[PDB]
RNA sequence: UCGAAGGUGGGAUCGGCGAUUGGGACGAAGUCGUAACAAGGUAGCCGUACCGGAAGGUGCGGCUGGAUCA
RNA sequence: AUCAGCUUGUUGGUGGGGUGAUGGCCUACCAAGGCGACGACGGGUAGCCGGCCUGAGAGGGUGACCGGCCACACUGGGACUGAGAUACGGCCCAGACUCCUACGGGAGGCAGCAGUGGGGAAUAUUGCACAAUGGGCGCAAGCCUGAUGCAGCGACGCCGCGUGAGGGAUGACGGCCUUCGGGUUGUAAACCUCUUUCAGCACAGACGAAGCGCAAGUGACGGUAUGUGCAGAAGAAGGACCGGCCAACUACGUGCCAGCAGCCGCGGUAAUACGUAGGGUCCGAGCGUUGUCCGGAAUUACUGGGCGUAAAGAGCUCGUAGGUGGUUUGUCGCGUUGUUCGUGAAAACUCACAGCUUAACUGUGGGCGUGCGGGCGAUACGGGCAGACUAGAGUACUGCAGGGGAGACUGGAAUUCCUGGUGUAGCGGUGGAAUGCGCAGAUAUCAGGAGGAACACCGGUGGCGAAGGCGGGUCUCUGGGCAGUAACUGACGCUGAGGAGCGAAAGCGUGGGGAGCGAACAGGAUUAGAUACCCUGGUAGUCCACGCCGUAAACGGUGGGUACUAGGUGUGGGUUUCCUUGGGAUCCGUGCCGUAGCUAACGCAUUAAGUACCCCGCCUGGGGAGUACGGCCGCAAGG
């Protein structure tokens, strides 16, 4: 807008936005899990989802949600964190690799079966 | 009055958009090569300078069609004082496909778009009209 | 696209205290005279 | 729109002359609350149009889907409009503009294709057109941005009919390449109008 | 335009007011 | 003479943790009222001041994004 | 700039010194500058580039391989040697660490190639050769070379090839649906011929070497590539997805569960959206996921956006830097432009061609290298200089209108109190009442007195002021506007980041004043309950003097300037032509209606939200929040 007041100072980009706070720019961290409560939704979709809270190596304190039927991870296990996207549960935006480090894949899994681990039928 | 020639085209597309018959000006150098300009292409009738209060006017007569229908289709100055647009010989900017003409006032004094072309002088540009 | 009018403040050297302020001097580039000292003036041209 | 694969034995289909290209754009069921609830009804805009270049634009209102397309077919037979083109391509770069519709309609070498959404795809495909590369700016719609695209036709206009405004004699008002390519399409109008006679 | 905005606008800015009202003395204080 | 490290000194500045405390976001469903939307039952809103468990209430000036029409 | 001032070898001079060379590089004296809103000094991050990726381009992201520069070699200083030094595999010192020691003292330095531990989502062998090319020393032979040449390892990437071909039914077995007829898998399979690349086993076996060598030999890769043979369909397919976008649907199983999902959203016993099955679709030695970037995003809009109500016009002016500039003659050639020279290494990129069975790949020749510097040319436009002009701007002169402002003096009606009459039981108040004032003489009425504030009528869609705002009168001092003439000056204009000034009400300080009204504060009433409306009382305040504060729906929700674009009708100020106050014409003002044009719509519409130019402010989804932190101003509230 009058161009000389773009010569004085204008027309920067806004902010990079950055979607995930793992650390470092990197796709997936393996993490130390504790507390695998589970939880209660928004007011559309009620039913109880099965998260856990991990502590990324990154130092950082996250959530992640854990995909599948059920969960092989107890306390203390290593599992492997990616980044995800759950709208259900606020605040939970990352996803625990199932066929992992620790959490093995999920059990009779015959169709999905890229997702999940689940490991060819011999 | 901050620009001389944006006063003058945007008189020309005040007086063509509400169907006038002629139009009065502030006679100057500028405004006058370019009224011989449009006199050549064929944009305007044809235009007579009169004596005036000071200073000498510029009478335009403006050239309609075969009813109540405009040739100037409109103006747009693009070499404005803030961002006086320059062009090279590669290209004088084409207007409208080629349809429309770029008044460019170049070294030899003002010229048209496809004058800039072949006699190989570029320089300005200045108001392009269609 | 806008022409911007640029200042640049260069340190120059008169030998025989020829100019004065408000002056048109000439200038001419150098050997490094001192720090930041890089111009020398012929032919000035007008006094203030 | 469905169950129209059907052979009757009946009076007439009633099939017969101007097989015209048709092209149904969008259709949204527009509700109405009056006492005691809804009435959905239907909108279907409607792209008619030939080969040549006659576009037509037709807005159907009707409380069923192939009576709005069919009233959509009647409004754009009624009002057709002749869009001016150079060979199969347009003639210059134009920006149409109905009320937030923009669209830029430019012209390009052929073979390229016809590169627009779907909007103004539907009226570019019903037209005479081929090898044009356009944009949809702003408005994000259907309406706006097929009848945005219309209003850029109307700014569309002859080399000759310029030509003629400024009372000059073409190669005057042109320039060349254009001009040879006017030499082109004529002459692939000479060889294959040639070819329909025999 | 609407009123709503303005009367959220407003509810932000008395709910501030107040949280200065009852905060001046010890922000007096804590802050000399 | 210069001089790296070391020592003493008082500061700048960037953070981490801190009992307690302020507010903020979300939760379903709880308690208390019903402030706003129809003249929303005292037209609403802005500034400011004061007061009140809370929404708020009042004053002073303003405004129609106010109403019916004495 | 939530970092505004920093600098004393710092800025310049002279004499020395030092250097390969100029020089605060150094030193002694003298002078006192220098650098900064074209962001100095600070803070954060970062090797820079040819390029790469993306994109229509403009641009955005990035700096891996390959190539060019730079900086460093455990951390931090220093010199020496030398033509040349960050001296990685040199020296000296001080540190931190590892190790040897007979305790006196020594030794180390993978950010060379391998390799190990650690960290990590994650990144390879303690390989073979100097045959080729580069490098060193040597008269040469020759010697050295983890540069290089090759090999191993990982679908880590890009490209190519294979897992067969032809025949084959009114369409078998099996599977799953079904309307119980059948339909699909499906020409697919079994079978019947045929062909074998690529893996397999044989035998032959390179080019890279117009090389080196005076020796007779010499290829690391290598018995590899590649040939010619033999046997036989023979050893060779998977992954995602099938609500919508978005190519691709049916059944069974659980029925708000278990789960799904990129967003919209699917699950509450008939889900094409969850799990399994058939079947389909899309890719294919791969196919999905996650992360990071560009795109779509005209969603930071130079190209290419906006600001009446959607986010967005500073409350209003004055003005510093800045940006921008009417008419016209000359000159300069700084912007602009034309042309030629030089340069933009190679590679890449693009076009053509050649080479490898093709391709990826590689090479040759153009173009690209959007730029920059030198020479020569042009002078319309911008600019500089030197001039000229009167239309913009300002001044003089003649009038004219006005709640423009400040100071001073004064006027009456009304309310309240006071003294005194006249005079009695109610007055006041309300939707209806009661607290309340009365019976000690109220309200009522008459006379007089005090005191304060506000100015009925004129007075309204009206005037003036930049905006707040301004109405009793008179006087004194002062500001602006408009018209007329054109007397003068001669572009002195416009806007204006920061900056200073003005700026309702409320509020604040000190000192006055205090009738009416009146937050807070009481009582009464209403009510479930009123911390409310309504009633009775009532303090700060409202008023004046002197200062603060700086906010408003400070609103025309519309920044300032300028030119133009059909009209119609009101009213305010002033000039003139005609009838002779009426009408016309004109300049300035303020309203209502209305075309064109514009707008998302309502609306605006010569007083633009129309058509254009100049400068400023400002916006970039909603909350969080005009809030925290920090600073500035303020007596505080707070801004």
């Amino acid at each position: 807008p009058t161009i000389q007041q773009l010569v004085r100072k204008g027309r920067r980009d806004k902010i990079a936005k950055v979607k995930t706070a793992a650390l470092k720019g990197s796709p997936q961290r393996r993490g130390v899990c504790t507390r695998v409560y589970t939880t209660t939704p928004k007011k559309p979709n009620s039913a109880l989802r099965k998260v856990a809270r991990v502590k990324l190596t990154s130092q950082v304190e996250v959530t992640a949600y854990i995909p599948g039927e059920g969960h092989n991870l107890q306390e203390h296990s290593m599992v492997l964190v990616r980044g995800g996207r759950v709208k259900d549960l606020p605040g939970v935006r990352y996803k625990i690799i199932r066929g992992s480090l620790d959490t093995q894949g999920v059990k009779n899994r015959k169709q999905a079966r890229s997702r999940y681990g689940a490991k060819k039928e011999k | 009055m901050t620009d001389p020639i944006a006063d003058f085209l945007t008189r020309l597309r005040n007086a063509n958009s509400a169907y006038h018959d002629e139009v009065t000006l502030p006679h100057s150098k500028l405004k006058a090569n370019i009224a011989e300009i449009l006199k050549r292409e064929g944009y305007i009738s044809d235009y007579r300078t009169e004596d005036a209060r000071v200073g000498k006017s510029l009478v335009v007569q403006l050239k309609y069609g075969p009813s109540r229908e405009r040739s100037i289709a409109g103006l747009r100055r693009v070499s404005k004082p803030g961002l006086r647009v320059y062009a090279k010989s590669t290209n004088l900017p084409r207007v409208l496909g080629g349809l429309g003409v770029a008044i460019i006032s170049t070294s030899s004094g003002l010229l048209t778009d496809r004058q800039a072309a072949r006699q190989g002088v570029g320089g300005e540009v200045l108001a392009y009209v269609w | 696209g806008k022409i911007i009018r640029t200042t640049k403040k260069v340190k120059a050297h008169d030998e025989n205290g020829e100019a004065g302020i408000g002056d048109r001097v000439s200038l001419m580039e150098t050997r490094p005279l001192s720090a930041t000292k890089r111009w020398r003036l012929v032919e000035i041209l007008e006094k203030a | 729109r469905g169950r129209r694969d059907d052979r009757g034995g009946r009076g007439r289909d009633g099939g017969d002359k101007s097989n015209y290209i048709e092209r149904v754009v969008s259709i949204n069921r527009v509700s109405k609350v009056v006492k005691g609830g809804r009435r959905f009804s239907f909108t279907a805009l409607v792209i008619v149009g030939d080969g040549k270049g006659m576009v037509g634009v037709g807005y159907g209102k009707a409380k069923e889907v192939p009576a709005a397309i069919a009233k959509g077919v009647e409004e754009a037979r009624k009002n057709f409009f002749r869009v001016p083109l150079i060979g199969s391509t347009i003639t210059h770069p134009v920006q149409g503009e109905a009320a937030a519709g923009v669209v830029m309609l430019r012209p390009a070498s052929p073979g390229t294709g016809v590169i627009a959404g779907g909007a103004a795809r539907a009226v570019l495909e019903c037209a005479g057109v081929h090898d044009i590369l356009a944009k949809s700016l702003g408005s994000d719609n259907a309406i706006n941005v097929v009848h945005a695209t219309v209003a850029a036709l109307k700014l569309l206009q002859r080399p000759e009919e310029v030509a003629a405004r400024r009372g000059l004699p073409i190669e005057d008002v042109a320039p060349a390449g254009m001009l040879k390519a006017r030499r082109e399409s004529e002459a692939l109008a000479a060889a294959a109008a040639r070819e329909g006679s025999a | 335009g609407s009123v709503i905005k303005k009367r959220r606008k407003r509810m932000s800015k008395k709910k501030h007011r107040k949280l200065l009202r009852r905060t001046r003395v010890q922000r007096r204080k804590l802050g000399k």
